[PDB]
This record gives C-alpha cells, structure tokens and sequence, in this order.
C-alpha cells in the first residue's frame, strides 16, 4: 500500500502564475482523474507530478521519500511510471524485444526470471499472437497493449496516463477501460488527465478539477456533476 | 543489452550517410580548386583523378568526427521526437548510461580515425607528392607564352622568354629573376640569368632541368653600386613545381615511426597533431549527447549548422596552436592538450547543466 | 488584393534581409580569420580589418542570390506552417498570384543588386585592394606579391603597387644592352601620369659601363619616363575580372578581342554579372515550389538546412562549370544558364504537381 | 444550390482507400461525415475540399462541374474551408484580417467593401476587438474572427474540419450557435469530427464511411439504431 502525495505545488511561467497551491493524493489500487479547463493548471500539475516540469514551491513524495528534486529516471526507479500520449513504441524492435529491453534492466530478476516475466506479460495482455511483429506494423489497440505491457515490465507502483482516450473510436475506449481496470486489479494507482470528460469521469472513482491554477472541486462523478462552481466555469449548465 | 545495439545501429547508419555526403561535398570543392588551377594552365588535366584519389584519406580523417557528431545529433533527435526516449528514461535509463551506450560506436570511429591518421594519410600524401613532383605531368616551363611574364610565390622568381617555339630551343632570351627572400642587407639575392639561347632540355633527372646556353648572370642589387657580374655560362638550376610543395610539406609525409624519437619541433608538433584526431571523436561524442535533446517545435535540424561551426572552430584552433607550437613560441610541454581540455570542459558544462540546476534548486528549498 | 500583397512582400523582404545579414557576417568573419595568416609588421591588424570591412559590398552582391533563396524559404514557410496560405487559396487566390506577390519585392531587390554591383562594389573593391598593396608593398624593388611586371623594348619594369590616381610605387627598371649586359638598373619610389610624362621621383639608378669599370650609383632627384603604360589599363589588369563593373568588363572584353588574346575568362564574368536576375528568379521560384510541396509542414530548422544544402550544391556546380568552360570547348554562357535552367525546370515541375 | 460528390474513389500506393462514396450537401443543411479513423473519411472530406486529387468520380456544385478545378477554382465556385488548426493572420489586425479577404471579391466596390466589413464586424460581435493583432486573441475570439473571414469571401458551402477538437464543454455551445447562425443564412455546412455525440447532435444528416464505403446515412436516430454501425464504429454500449 503506497501513496503518491503532491503538496502545495506552485509554478509560475514568465512573470505570471500558472499553478497556485494545488494538493493531490493518489493511493494504491485507486483510479484518479485530473480534469479542468484547457488554460488552467491541469497539464502543468500533471507534468510536475510526472517530472517533466520542475515545481517552484511544493513537494512530491511517494511513501515518505521526496522525489520532487529527482530527475525522471530517479522517479522511475522510485516507482512512478509514465505513458506518453502519442505513439511511443520502439518502431524497429519486435513486440517481444519491446518488453525484453525493459526486463533486462531489472536487478531483481535472473535469466529464468526474465523469461518467465516475459511469458507472463505476453499471455496476460493477449499479445502473444504478435510476439514477433515489429512495433511499426501494429494497429492502435495492439500498440497500446504493447506499450502498457512494456510500462509494466519495469514494475511500477503508479502509472500516470496522458490522454488515453485521445482520438480513439467509441469501440476502442472499451479496450482502454479494460486495461485500466486490469491495472487497478493488479494494484497500481493510475492517474489520468484527458480532454474527454465523459469517459474519464466514468472510469475514474475520484476526480480533481483545476481551474485558474487552484483546486476547485474533488469527489466522485456525482459530486463533480452536482457542483455549481464546476458547472459554471467548466461544464456549463447543460452537461448530461 | 538490446537498447545498446539499437542505439549503436541507428548512430552508425546515420553517421555513414552523413559522412558520405560530407566527403562528396569536400571532394567537389577541392576539385573546383584544382580545375581552376588547371584552367590557369599550371596542371595536367589527365593527372586529376589520382590527385583526388590520394587525398581521400585526409578528407576522411577530418570528416569522420563530424559525421559522428551529426549522426548522433540526427539519430537521438529522431528518438526524442518520436517519444521513444521519454519511455526509456521513464523506466530507469540514466543519462550517464546513455553516454556509456554512445561511447561504443565512438570507439570504432576513433579506431578508424586513428588508423587513417597514423598509417594511411601519410602514405597517401607521400604518393601524391611523389606523383606531382617526380612524374612531372607538365612543368610550368612547358606552358610559357611569348611576351607574357610568369611568377611564383611572392614574385620571388619570374620567368619569361621572348620567343616560344615548338622545338623549345634557341629561345631569344631567358629573363629569369631568381630572388632570395632574405639574403641580408648588403646582398638582396636578386639575380638575372639571361641567355641568347634558351636551353630547354629533357628535364628528367632533376625534375625541371634548366641551363643557360651562353650565360649572363648578375647578382648586383640595383639599389647600391655593388655589382656582381658573372658573364660565364650559368650552371644547371633545378626547378620544382610550386603547387606540389606549397600545399604538401615533408611533415605531412614522414612516417609515424620517425616522429617518436625526433627532436625537430616540427616533427614533435606533427606527432601531437596526429594523436589528436582520435581525441576529437570522444570530445564530440561527449559534446553531442546533451545537445541532442529536442522538442517537436525545435526538431532535429535546428542545431546542425551551429554544430558544424563549432567543429570548424575546434579544428581551426587546433591548427593555429600547432603552428604556434612548431614555430617555437608555445612550449611543447603543454601542446594542444589545453585546447582539447577546453572543449572537453565545454562538453562537461553542457552535460552536467541539468543535474547542477536540480541540485541547486534542491538546496535552495 | 493590396493587404495580402503587402503582407507577403514584407514577410519575405524581412526574412531575406535577416538571412543576408547573417550570411555576410559569417563570410566576413571567415575572411578575416583567413587573412590573419599573412599578418606582418607593415600589414597590421587595423589594415586587415579595414580591408575586410571595405570588401563588404562585393561579398554582399556575390551572396545575394543565396540570401534570396534562403530568405524566401524561411519567410514563406512561416506563412505555410501557420496555415495562412491555405486560407488564401481557399478564398480564391491562385498559386500564380502568390508567386507574383512573392516576386514583386524580388524585382526591387535584384534592381538594387544590379545597381550596387555596377556602381558601389567596384569602387570599394578597388579602394580596398589598392590599400592592401600599398601597405604590403613599399619595401624594395621586389617585395610584394601584388606587384606588376612589364616589358619595354629592352627595359623590364616591376611596379610594386598600382594605385588608382595614376601613381605607382617601387618602379624598378632593368635596361639591358644588346650584349645583354646590365647598362642601367634603377629603382624609383613613386611615379605620376602626365600624358606622355611619368615622373620617377626619388630615383637611384646604378648604371654600369662594361668596359672594365665600377658601377656608378647616381642619385637623380627627378627623372622623366617614356612609359607606354596607361593608368586606366593598369587598374584593369591588377584587378580580378569578377571585381570589375559591367561596363568596364564590356570595354576590356572588346579591347582583348581587338588585339587577339583570349577573353573567355572575362565573358564568364560578364555573363555572371548580367544574368544574375534570372538566377535569383529561378532560385526563388524553386524555393516557392519547395514551400508548396515537400516543406509545407516541416519546422524552421529543416527549411534552413535544405536552403543551405541547396545553395552549397548550386555554388559548387557553378564553380565547377566555370573553369570547365575554359579547359573544354563550349561557350561560357552555358556555364551560367544550365544550373538556373534546371532549377527553374524543377521548380515548375514541383509547382505543377501542387 | 446543391453540392454533389458521386462515385468518388482514391487509391494510395498499392492499396485502395476510398471506393464509390457518394454524398449530397444541400443549402441550409448541416451534414456530418463520420467513421472509423483508418477508413476513408478524411480522404473523402479532402477530395470534396480540393486538397486531394480524386482518381474517379465527379464533384458538381449545382449545375457546374468542378471535379477538375484546383482548390482556388473550387473556392471561386463557392466552396469554403476552415482548417482545424489556428489559421488567423498573426501580424494583421482583425479588421485587416477581414478586409484582406474582402478586397479579393471582385463584385464589391470601395463603399460596398466598407459596408460589408462593418456588417461582418457587428454581426459576429467582434467590433470591440477590431484593433487587436491576430496573434493576441483567445480561442473563442480567434474562432469567431476565422468564421467571419471565411464568410467574407461569400461562399455557398463551408466545410468545417474538426470544430469540436480539444475544446471545453462550455465552448461547444458557442460553436453550435455559430454553426446554426451560418445555417440560418443559407449555407450548406459539412462537419467531419471525432466527437460523435456533438456531431450527431448538431447535424441533420450523417454519412458513416467505413472501409472506403458508405455503410449508413440518415438522421441521428436512424444512425444510432443501425446494427452495422453499432458493430463496426459505435459499439453496443454507445448510448
Ligand atoms: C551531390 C552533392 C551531395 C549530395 C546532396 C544531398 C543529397 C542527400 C540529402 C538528403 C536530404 C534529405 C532531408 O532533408 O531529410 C533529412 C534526412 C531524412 O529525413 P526526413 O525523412 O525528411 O525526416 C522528416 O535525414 C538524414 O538521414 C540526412 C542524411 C543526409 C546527410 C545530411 C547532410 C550532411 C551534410 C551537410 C552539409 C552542409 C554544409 C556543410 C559544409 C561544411 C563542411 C565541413
Ligand atoms: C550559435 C553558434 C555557436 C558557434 C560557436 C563557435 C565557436 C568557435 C570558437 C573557436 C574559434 C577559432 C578561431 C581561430 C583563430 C585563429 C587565429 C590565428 O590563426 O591567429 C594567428 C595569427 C598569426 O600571427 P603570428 O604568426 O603571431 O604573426 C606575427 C607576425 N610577425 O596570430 C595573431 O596575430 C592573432 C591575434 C588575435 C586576433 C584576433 C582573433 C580573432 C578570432 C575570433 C574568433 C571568434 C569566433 C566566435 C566566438
Ligand atoms: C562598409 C559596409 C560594411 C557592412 C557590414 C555589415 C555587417 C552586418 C553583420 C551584422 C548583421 C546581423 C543581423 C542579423 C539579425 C537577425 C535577427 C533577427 O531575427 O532579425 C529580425 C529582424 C526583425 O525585423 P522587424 O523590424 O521586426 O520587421 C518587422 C517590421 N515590419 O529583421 C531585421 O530587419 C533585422 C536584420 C537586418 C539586417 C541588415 C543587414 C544586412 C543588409 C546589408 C547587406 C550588406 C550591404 C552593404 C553595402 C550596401 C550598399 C548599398
Ligand atoms: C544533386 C542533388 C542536389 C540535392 C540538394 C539537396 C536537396 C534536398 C531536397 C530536400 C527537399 C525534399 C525533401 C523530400 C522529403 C520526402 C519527400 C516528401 O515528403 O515530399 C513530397 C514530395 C511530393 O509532393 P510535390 O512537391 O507535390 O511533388 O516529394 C517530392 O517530390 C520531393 C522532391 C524533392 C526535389 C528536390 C530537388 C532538388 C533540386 C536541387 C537543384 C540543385 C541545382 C544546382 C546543381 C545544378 C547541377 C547542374
């Protein structure tokens, strides 16, 4: 049971202030959404948690271990995964090699352990039938499944998804939600940010609304959809 | 061990392509220079595909470090643009580990460059000089024009004949002004060897063989009353081709074995220069990994021209320091290693910029 | 269509000016670094800096077409990557109208190029070269590499430096007799052109009677010289054929034709200086074709890299085909027409392919 | 007027992308162009626009046949276009933004151009930002100015490319309001977008294109009840 806590985050680009005292918390086995208007500090907060943006104030700690000053690989070794929005598969490496290139860097696995881990990751995500196709010849669903398996190959405690339901067909969101539920069942604290409010609020069991660089709401779908301030600044009065 | 031979294949392929393009461009430029010189009339058009063939090793040894620089830049920029390294870093890969992965192709490139520098460019330059001098494709004295003067270096030697004939004999007059650049104040070294007949001959044993049929030699400088008249026949004077000697010296053709035990400062400076071209490979490898971090807004190609300018400045500074070395001014103890260390320190500053910023921010809070 | 024309013209003009400034700065820096090799006591740092800064207009005029090509690429790609040309095309503006809008500033740019290359570049280039020669050439009878040699009936003259206003420095005359004996060898500091008169002030001749006697050095204060060297012709021979004005090139080509020498080196310079507008037009046409084709979505760095590479290839081909016309047998006109011809052909092809 | 695309086809390298897709956009009609990402929907949209050369078929705007005309010829024939990305003239003011396209029109004189510019500024509620540079505009103001500039060329049909792309649920109301205002003028809007719900809401007729073929057409209710669509594109759990 882990806990990724972001406390009093603040960031100021140019001379203006984008984020101002946003506090978050994601447990283990919990799905959390980070929603808000485009111009607000939603993406900035997400990246400050990820490690791509250095927070000016505030701390980011996982299990009483400051990772706010560590670089991206330091956070990754601390147990914080990350999956980029666009396609990020090794184009010229086969599907098995995509996962093995990450399994080979694990210091707690031997050759037999790596073999069994690769077999388990291939069978579990139903990508065993394409275990030899190059990553450049994969469709969207297979590419996403291989990317998720590759991310899991490094054994993270938290996975931070960046726009999973981006430019996907209505049938394709079912696969993404199945994968996210599988990750939650495994015991990983997924955190999602996305433009697609409906499916994000459907899959997430807790949501954070960030407007004007502040946290203006928090709670499940019912509490978010019944908030006058959120309905005024973000969702309008005619949302669902 | 998979990412290792993935990055090492991408970098090597891109380096090969870039090096081929750069070699084509450099050879084309040298060809325009030599073609203009042949147009002036001081070269044989037939002996042009060996002059360029024996100069390829030097161009390759000067190009391969730049090929590796640009190949690393392009390959790692492609990997950064395609979100392919953000997922290597988000799983545990450091930046020192990336440097260690990058230093494997650099070793092969450095071995190739060291071989070219120490055993194949001297031989090519030796053969090029042997051709251009011994085989005397056509000497400048075989291109004389009646009524028009011909000069060399800083006008130190001006040859002219009044009459030009197919037989190349009994020329009306040979106005040659062989002037010493420095011969002390009293004697200026300027001498005129004018003859009634031009004794152009086989010109085989001592390259251009020239003798005066009758002989009228004066060493008297016009400024003073001191006149040195030698009305006897002038002895044979041996004329080398200025083009071969101007660009290629003896230091560029001596074997590497002769530089280790030598004491002549030129030879020691040349040895220090030879054991430097492998070193730019590692220096630019360290300089290239931090520089290849790009955004989709910047792209791969933004910082290619600045990299070329930086490499050219590196080479120019090395050449200037070698000149100041073999001229006896800069002591041989320090050599070009201080230039190498300066660029290494620039690379280290580029590499440790982000860790330094992160450590500074951590202590501030 | 006034506001769109002004918008495109201003963008392209500013981009071309910036690229030309950067290219000229790099060229001047490289020239100064190269010139540092021949530093000396008589030729100081200030003299080298003055020469480099005085040969600025020549370099700018020479490198104008490359600046036009790269600036057109950058400026038009700025609009193309912002989807501001798709709007023009979707409003009813054809591709030919956009090409004409880009071409309108090019006319004034190439007119300015012709004017400078005919009136300003030769003047400053002559001033600069003369200065370097005067500095690097006052030592003695045979000191400078920038000197001139001439032959009279029996006299042989070596002029260390040739200055614009009919004045020479270091005039040395060797007057051999019939028996090839040195009847008189002289050196003069200066000279002045007065119709048929050349006044060799500060002349120290050393004549020698070969009847077994010593040479008598005589310090004449002023001597008349019956030289057949016209200063107007003297300034032309000491200057590179590409550093002369178009009119001066025409006059010298005809003068060479009258006597019977080979003027094929000067015809190349005449064609290069005259047909420059066509070359710039072809280059900007191909740049426009590039923007509307392969490079309508790439970043700025790729456009700059492509422009630089294409300019390098174009200049390499142009400099390869110059001496090739003289060593081989084909007119120098084809050494200027061909590269721009294929550039225009490729541009028209890529524009037709849309 | 009536825009017809008939028997459209387009084959890329080796493979075939679009095979016999036929549509028809009337005047005062809002029509959608939906389908899976891989299928030939964007290709059909661009072939109607004029950005992709159709291998077969004919595009006829009313009586005229404009299948061979280039993009500017089609635009002169009365086909507008609004790109997905920001396409505002950055260095030109809003009034200059509209005027640079109003000057193109040949049927207007100086007084007519001035009156048209004033009417366009007052009608889209941008008369108070008429002196701001195009690069200093927010998303809503930029989109309103872009639509005003598109109208400045007097088109018959406007082909919007992804209007509801990465916008808040607040702004879709404004986008729908602008689209309905355009429809009330007599313009045959055509929308292609990823947002299935919003497109099926605002539109009046939809065209589903999968595997390069038209698999369904009709209003939203008939599209949502189609079994084939519910099995290839929407899914059985879509509303
Ligand atoms: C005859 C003359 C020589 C040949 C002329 C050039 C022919 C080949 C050039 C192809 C350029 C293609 C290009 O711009 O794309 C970059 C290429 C592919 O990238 P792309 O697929 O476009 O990615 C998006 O990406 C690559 O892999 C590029 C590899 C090609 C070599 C890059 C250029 C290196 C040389 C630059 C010289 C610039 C001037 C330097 C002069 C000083 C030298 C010391
Ligand atoms: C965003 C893009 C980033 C790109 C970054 C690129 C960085 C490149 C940095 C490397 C620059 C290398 C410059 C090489 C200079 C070579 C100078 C040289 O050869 O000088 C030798 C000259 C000869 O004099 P000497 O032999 O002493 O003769 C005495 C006369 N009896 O000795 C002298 O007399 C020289 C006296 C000094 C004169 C000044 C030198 C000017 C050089 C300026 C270079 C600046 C480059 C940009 C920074
Ligand atoms: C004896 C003569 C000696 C000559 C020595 C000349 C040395 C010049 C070397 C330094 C020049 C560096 C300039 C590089 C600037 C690049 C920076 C940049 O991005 O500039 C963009 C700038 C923006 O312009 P802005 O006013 O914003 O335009 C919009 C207004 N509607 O755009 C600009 O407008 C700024 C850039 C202007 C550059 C002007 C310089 C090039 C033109 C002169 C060519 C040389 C010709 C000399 C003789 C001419 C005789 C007629
Ligand atoms: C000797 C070679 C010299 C080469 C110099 C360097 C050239 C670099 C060219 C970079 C620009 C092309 C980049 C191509 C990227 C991949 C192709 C692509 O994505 O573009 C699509 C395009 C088809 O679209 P469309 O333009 O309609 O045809 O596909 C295409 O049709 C691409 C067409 C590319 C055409 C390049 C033409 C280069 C012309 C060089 C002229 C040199 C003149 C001087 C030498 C004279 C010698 C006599």
């Amino acid at each position: 049971m882990a806990t990724l806590k972001a406390q009093h985050l603040a960031k100021s680009y140019k001379g203006r202030q984008v984020v101002r005292d946003v506090s978050m918390s994601i447990d283990s086995g919990q799905i959390v959404g980070l929603l808000g208007p485009n111009g607000a500090g939603k993406t900035t907060c997400f990246y400050m948690i990820v490690g791509l943006v250095q927070a000016d104030q505030g701390v980011v700690r996982i299990d009483e271990q400051n990772v706010t000053h560590l670089p991206m690989h330091g956070r990754a070794r601390a147990g914080i995964g990350y999956l980029p929005q666009e396609a990020s598969i090794f184009r010229k490496l086969s599907v098995s090699d995509n996962i093995m290139a990450i399994l080979e860097t694990r210091s707690d696995l031997d050759r037999n352990g790596r073999k069994e881990a690769l077999e388990g990751l291939l069978q579990e995500f139903h990508i065993h039938h394409i275990r030899d196709n190059l990553g450049m010849s994969l469709s969207g669903g297979e590419r996403r499944r291989v990317e998720i398996a590759r991310a899991l190959a490094s054994a993270p405690k938290f996975i931070l998804l960046d726009e999973p339901f981006a430019g996907v067909d209505p049938i394709s969101v079912g696969d993404i939600k199945q994968i996210i539920h599988h990750l939650k069942a495994k015991g990983i604290g997924i955190l999602i940010t996305d433009h697609n409010v409906r499916e994000t609020l459907d899959i997430c069991e807790t949501a954070y609304i960030v407007n004007d660089g502040q946290l203006i709401a928090e709670g499940d779908a019912e509490s978010i959809l019944a908030n006058d301030l959120v309905k005024e600044v973000y969702l309008g009065h005619e949302f669902r | 061990m998979i990412v290792f031979r993935y990055l090492s294949r991408e970098v090597l392929v891109t380096m090969s392509a870039v090096s081929a393009v750069l070699l084509v461009i450099i050879m084309s430029g040298r060809f325009i220079k030599y073609l203009a010189q042949a147009a002036q009339g001081l070269l044989d058009p037939g002996s042009l595909f060996l002059i360029m063939a024996f100069r390829i090793p030097g161009f390759l040894q000067l190009i391969l470090p730049l090929g590796l620089f640009l190949g690393i830049l392009l390959a790692y920029g492609r990997l950064y643009l395609e979100s392919e390294m953000t997922v290597l870093s988000a799983t545990g890969m450091s930046q020192k580990r990336l440097l260690g992965y990058t230093m494997a192709p650099a070793l092969l490139v450095a071995i190739l460059v060291a071989w070219l520098s120490l055993f194949l460019a001297p031989q090519g330059i030796n053969q090029f000089a042997l051709l251009l001098n011994k085989q005397d494709t056509l000497t400048e004295f075989d291109t004389l024009v009646p009524g028009r003067f011909q000069a060399m270096r800083d006008g130190t030697r001006v040859t002219y004949t009044e009459e030009l004939s197919k037989d190349r004999g009994e020329l009306a007059g040979i106005f040659i002004s062989q002037k010493d650049l420095n011969s002390s104040n009293q004697e200026r070294g300027i001498s005129i060897l004018v003859a009634e007949k031009g004794t152009q001959n086989i010109q085989a044993d001592g390259s251009r063989y020239l003798i005066l049929h009758n002989g009228y030699r004066y060493d008297g400088n016009p400024g003073q009353a001191n006149y040195r008249a030698i009305q006897y026949d002038t002895y044979g004077v041996m004329l080398p081709k200025p083009e071969a000697s101007s660009e290629v010296s003896e230091r560029d053709a001596v074997p590497t074995a002769d530089l280790f035990g030598s004491d002549n400062p030129r030879y020691q400076a040349e040895l220090q220069w030879r054991l430097s071209t492998p070193l730019l490979v590692f220096v630019v490898t360290l300089l290239a990994v931090p520089l290849s971090r790009v955004n989709p807004r910047q792209g791969r190609f933004l910082k290619l021209l600045p990299a070329i300018l930086l490499y050219m400045g590196y080479l120019a500074l090395l050449i200037a320091v070698r000149g100041q070395l073999d001229k006896g001014k800069i002591p041989m103890a320090i050599g070009l290693w201080w230039v190498h260390g300066l660029f290494l320190a620039i690379g280290l500053l580029l590499f440790y910029w982000e860790p330094l910023r992160l450590k500074l921010a951590s202590s501030r809070a | 269509m006034v506001k769109l024309d002004r918008y495109i013209g201003v963008t392209v003009f500013v981009a071309i000016l910036a690229v030309l400034g950067v290219i000229l700065g790099l060229a001047l820096l490289f020239a100064f670094i190269d010139e540092l090799n021949d530093i000396s006591a008589s030729y100081g740092i200030g003299d080298a800096l003055r020469f480099i800064f005085l040969t600025a207009p020549r370099r700018a005029y020479d490198m104008l077409p490359m600046a036009a090509l790269i600036g057109c690429l950058v400026g038009l790609g700025t609009l193309a990557s912002n989807s501001e040309l798709t709007i023009m095309r979707a409003a009813g503006v054809s591709l030919s109208r956009i090409v004409w809008a880009v071409m309108k500033p090019m006319l004034v740019l190439m007119l300015a190029g012709i004017l400078v290359g005919e009136y300003v570049a030769p003047w400053t280039e002559n001033i600069a070269q003369s200065g370097r020669a005067l500095a690097q050439g006052g030592g003695d009878s045979q000191s400078s590499k920038r000197g001139l040699w001439h032959r009279q009936g029996r006299e042989y003259i070596h002029i260390n430096a040739v200055q614009p206003n009919g004045v020479l420095y270091g005039v040395t005359r060797y007057r051999f007799d019939e028996q090839r004996g040195l009847e008189s060898a002289s050196f003069a500091k200066r000279a002045r052109f007065e119709t048929d008169h050349w006044q060799l002030e500060e002349v120290t001749t050393t004549l020698l009677h070969p009847r077994e006697k010593r040479s008598e050095v005589v310090k004449l204060p002023t001597e008349r010289w019956d030289a057949q060297l016209s200063p107007q012709l003297l300034n032309t021979v000491v200057m590179e054929p590409e550093a002369l004005s178009i009119s001066g090139l025409w006059q010298y080509i005809h003068y060479l034709a009258d006597q019977g020498l080979n003027n094929n080196r000067y015809w190349l310079a005449f064609w290069t200086k005259v047909l420059q507008p066509l070359v710039t037009a072809a280059l900007v046409l191909m740049a426009i074709s590039f923007i509307f084709g392969p490079l309508r979505s790439v970043t700025l760095g790729q456009r700059i890299f492509t422009g630089v590479l294409v300019g390098f290839v174009f200049r390499i081909a142009q400099d390869l085909l110059g001496p090739s016309s003289l060593v081989f047998d084909f007119p120098p006109l084809l050494a200027v027409v061909i590269p721009a011809s294929i550039c225009a052909l490729a541009g028209v092809w890529l524009l037709r392919r849309a």
